[PDB]
């Protein structure tokens, strides 16, 4: 992540985050909703860091530093480009409805009142499907992802070099390879729950909450299309194997 | 330090966020309590033996049958959760729950964990569960299950008061240590 917005989402929660003296000019329900709405942006910044930790320090650092056999990059890191433009571009959209609602004279002080438009323009049309078509293939292809990994890890000692070298920093405690391929499984499986959150402290606006109910929707029948769609690839898998299932 | 990775499982309603995010700040937080947990990887010792343990939830996973199981490859340890002030997370667990966590995680020691045990005084709690003929769930009713599923041991914690949770991590780790 770049540091201005680090600084910006360091804070705990939006009410941490703000100036005490603008805090208090809000009510406690409006302080419960944008708490709700900083953990989704701050989450998402952690997302786009988990993306940029694969495409930047991962692939990228094998490609220019190992000899792996063609097809094995790829393999490890399957649909990493493109995960990256679903999602930064959507937290380039949050955080411009963030900076558009800033007070002039501060970097900090902000109330996002219109968040329902931004999730159903990201959860609908071109986009939506696009999404659907790279995790379908993404969360498709992580046994094998895990498990090459795991050979290569074992048997090549420049492979394991590498690795050693690259996560031994503390910032990447919670980021090895095995543990971002699980961090992007997950992280579609967390908005159903941080809109439901929003959409609960969301009531004051008629037009909001109904927006908020219709991207709510959106989300979980994305995740029922992603999960009909998931059928896991193996190295080695015969088709006798697959028309057998 | 060995690496070891722990999966929590459980019902929406049993507590299994809230409980990681207690643990991994060692505290109930007092001005934000988070809607999800991203993961973690705690610094135990436990016994006298050094461990890093991964930590990851699955709540939001629990209506998608083709998500869910790419959390539990190379676990170590499950926990399995069920809230007491909730008869029905527990019923489910026999059912639902072991037999798929006995399928994707083959020998992998379960430690079934009643959560908001501070619940089974909780007058609120007694007369909302009267109502369906229902009460909060007793210690024996959960060694019971714990028992009857083949679980490595029954624990039981409050994530609001933090007591019991060091210890279900602490065993979490030896059992994940166990050959
Ligand atoms: C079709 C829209 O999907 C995108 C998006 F929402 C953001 C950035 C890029 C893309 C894209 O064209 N692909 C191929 C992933």
């Amino acid at each position: 992540s770049m540091e201005m917005d680090e600084k910006d989402f360091a804070a705990d929660s939006w009410s941490l985050a703000v100036d005490s003296s603008f805090l208090q000019q809000h009510k406690k329900e409006v302080m419960k909703q944008q708490d709700v709405i900083y953990e989704l942006i701050q989450t998402e910044l952690h997302h786009v860091r988990t993306l940029k930790i694969m495409t930047r320090l991962f692939r990228t650092g094998m490609l220019e530093e190992l000899h792996l056999e063609p097809g094995v990059v790829q393999g490890l890191f399957p649909c990493v480009d493109e995960l990256s433009d679903i999602h930064t571009r959507f937290l380039s959209q949050l955080l411009e409805r963030r900076r558009q609602a800033l007070c002039p004279g501060s970097t900090r002080n902000f109330v996002i009142h219109r968040l329902g438009d931004l999730l159903i323009s990201q959860f609908s049309g071109p986009s939506a499907e696009q999404m659907c078509k790279t995790y379908s293939e993404f969360c498709s292809r992580h046994s094998k992802a895990l498990k090459l990994y795991k050979e290569l890890y074992a048997r090549d000692k420049r492979f394991q070099q590498f690795i050693r070298k690259v996560t031994r920093p503390a910032v990447l405690k919670r980021h090895g390879v095995q543990e971002c391929i699980l961090l992007v499984t997950q992280r579609i499986t967390k908005y159903p729950l941080l809109i439901s959150r929003i959409l609960q402290h969301s009531h004051g606006i008629e037009e909001e909450r109904q927006d908020l109910t219709t991207a709510l929707g959106l989300v979980k029948e994305l995740l029922s299309n992603v999960d009909e769609g998931i059928y896991q690839l193996e190295k080695g898998a015969r088709l006798q194997e697959i028309y057998n299932r | 330090a060995i690496r070891k990775k722990l999966v929590i499982v459980g019902d929406g309603a049993c507590g299994k966020t809230c409980l990681l995010i207690v643990f991994s700040k060692d505290q109930f937080p007092e001005v934000y309590v988070p809607t999800v947990f991203e993961n973690y990887v705690a610094d135990i010792e436990v016994d006298g033996k050094q461990v890093e343990l991964a930590l990851w939830d699955t709540a939001g996973q629990e209506d998608y049958d083709r998500l869910r199981p790419l959390s539990y490859p190379d676990t170590d340890v499950i926990l399995m959760c069920f809230s007491i002030d909730s008869p029905d997370s527990l019923e489910n667990i026999p059912e639902k729950w072991t037999p798929e966590v006995k399928h994707f995680c083959p020998n992998v020691p379960i430690i079934l964990v009643g959560n908001k045990k501070d619940l089974r005084n909780d007058e609120h709690t007694r007369r909302e569960l009267a109502k369906m003929k229902q009460e909060p769930v007793k210690p024996e009713e959960g060694r019971d299950m714990a028992n009857r599923i083949g679980a490595f041991g029954y624990m039981e914690c409050s994530a609001k008061t933090k007591d019991g949770v060091r210890e279900v991590f602490e065993m979490a780790t030896r059992a994940a240590l166990q050959a």
